[PDB]
């Protein structure tokens, strides 16, 4: 999965 | 509320313990608590429920993708019939899921956006808006898909204009907001350019302005830079 | 009960989704509502029982360590004073991880010890029994105590009384249960010297008795002894 | 802490 904040 | 005869200062300390002790249902109970008080929130005050909130739902979220995928295959060709528990099972965990989502958003709406002034709190809640009704999205299926990917578009795309406007490229807010919205276009939208665009573009402006900033500034920056590089590596 | 509408055999399955899941509440409500309806536990159950309550029991017993320190800090000399929340909170945590204890040992009373006969299910439920007495005295402060600890005293002697005339000294749930009681002995009884004596004479009549087990057995025991020595290098 | 199972 991508990274997210 | 649960909460309204606690001190505001009180939930906010408990948010803090929480936090420490890795309590984050607790957390965000506190933190619920503390913006139902009717007051605006800090700068600290906005982290901690983000933060709160962020772990409670992340848990949720791996929690139904395992559950998802066990579904996924359990509908294949020659796999026997289980019955109808593992779909009950993801479906709790939806729901449970869903009404995290409901509680976020419910409390942006009453009122935390509407008191927002600053463009940084602005920017903080309507980001925050986005990614609820992106994860919304996630286990979206039925005829309220399209509004809710369109809820969660709109309001990032509110957030980005703002940000753009009042702050510079490098503010952590705004380079967060534009990270999550590039992952909102590749793995909700169904629109893989645009998120790589929105990426690169992000990275590029972001390092042009690196030399305006403290250590400290910098290190912020950098960081979350890092996170766009990484996507981009990931999907090219 | 809240699970008294769903089959035995549907709670067991999503218990075992909810592990899957990392979902150790939900795993603990269905393996409650299993006990619950009345029936003994095969050996699988009582491991799913058993794995449940262990990880939520152990997410409290670690977030009550947290607080109470931060508690020990604030209660030292030239520490500034910041009112009830920190004993308040402490106070919150210690009450559910009390509420998760009796929860276990009242699904040990009515009615699963009762109904054991078989050496390895009435030692593994007074095995438990003696845990959760042991959770319960690691909080404890108040004239109740001694009794509490005597309680888990009691259950595990039991337990160790019947393994030692039933079960082969490998047996994994023997050698479990005095890993278990060596650390009562040690960390909460004040008898160091009798939890090294516990862990070494069991560690040394299990490594006797590994010549009569195959590869699959070996491997479980071998496991457990390695914990033991663990335990004794950490002692001496 | 020491090991327990
Ligand atoms: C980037 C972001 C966007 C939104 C939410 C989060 Cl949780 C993060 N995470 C984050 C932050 C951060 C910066 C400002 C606030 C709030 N302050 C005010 O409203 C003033 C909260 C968090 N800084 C960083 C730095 C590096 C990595 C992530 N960061
Ligand atoms: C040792 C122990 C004692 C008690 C509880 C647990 Cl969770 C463990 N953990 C464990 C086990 C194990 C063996 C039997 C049962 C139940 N079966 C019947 O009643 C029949 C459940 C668990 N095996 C191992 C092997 C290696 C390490 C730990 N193990
Ligand atoms: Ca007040
Ligand atoms: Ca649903
Ligand atoms: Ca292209
Ligand atoms: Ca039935
Ligand atoms: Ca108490
Ligand atoms: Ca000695
Ligand atoms: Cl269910
Ligand atoms: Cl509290």
């Amino acid at each position: 999965f991508p990274a997210t904040v | 509320g649960a909460m309204g005869s606690m001190e505001r200062a009180s939930l906010i300390q408990k948010a803090k313990l929480a936090e420490q002790a890795e309590r984050y249902e607790d957390m965000a109970a506190f933190m619920k608590g503390a913006v139902e008080k009717g007051e605006e929130l800090s700068c600290e005050e906005r982290n901690l429920l983000s933060v709160a909130y962020k772990n409670v739902v992340g848990g949720q979220r791996a929690a139904w993708r395992v559950l998802s995928s066990i579904e996924q295959k359990s509908n294949e060709e020659g796999s026997e019939e289980k019955g109808p528990e593992v779909r009950e099972y993801r479906e709790k965990v939806e729901t449970e899921l869903q009404g995290v989502c409901d509680t976020v958003l419910g409390l942006l709406d009453s009122h935390l956006i509407k008191e927002a002034g600053d463009a940084e709190s602005r920017v903080f809640y309507l980001k925050m808006k986005g990614d609820y009704y992106r994860y919304l999205a996630e286990v979206a299926t039925g005829d309220d898909k399209k509004r809710i990917i369109d809820s969660a578009r709109s309001a990032y795309q509110e957030a980005m204009d703002i940000s753009k406007k009042e702050m510079p490229p490098t503010n952590p807010i705004r380079l967060g907001l534009a990270l999550n919205f590039s992952v909102f276009h590749y793995e909700i939208a169904n629109s893989p350019e645009e998120a790589i665009s929105l990426a690169k573009t992000t990275f590029d402006e972001a390092m042009a302005d690196l030399h305006t900033l403290s250590e400290d500034s910098y290190k912020d920056s950098t960081l979350i830079m890092q996170l766009l590089r990484d996507n981009l590596t990931l999907w090219t």
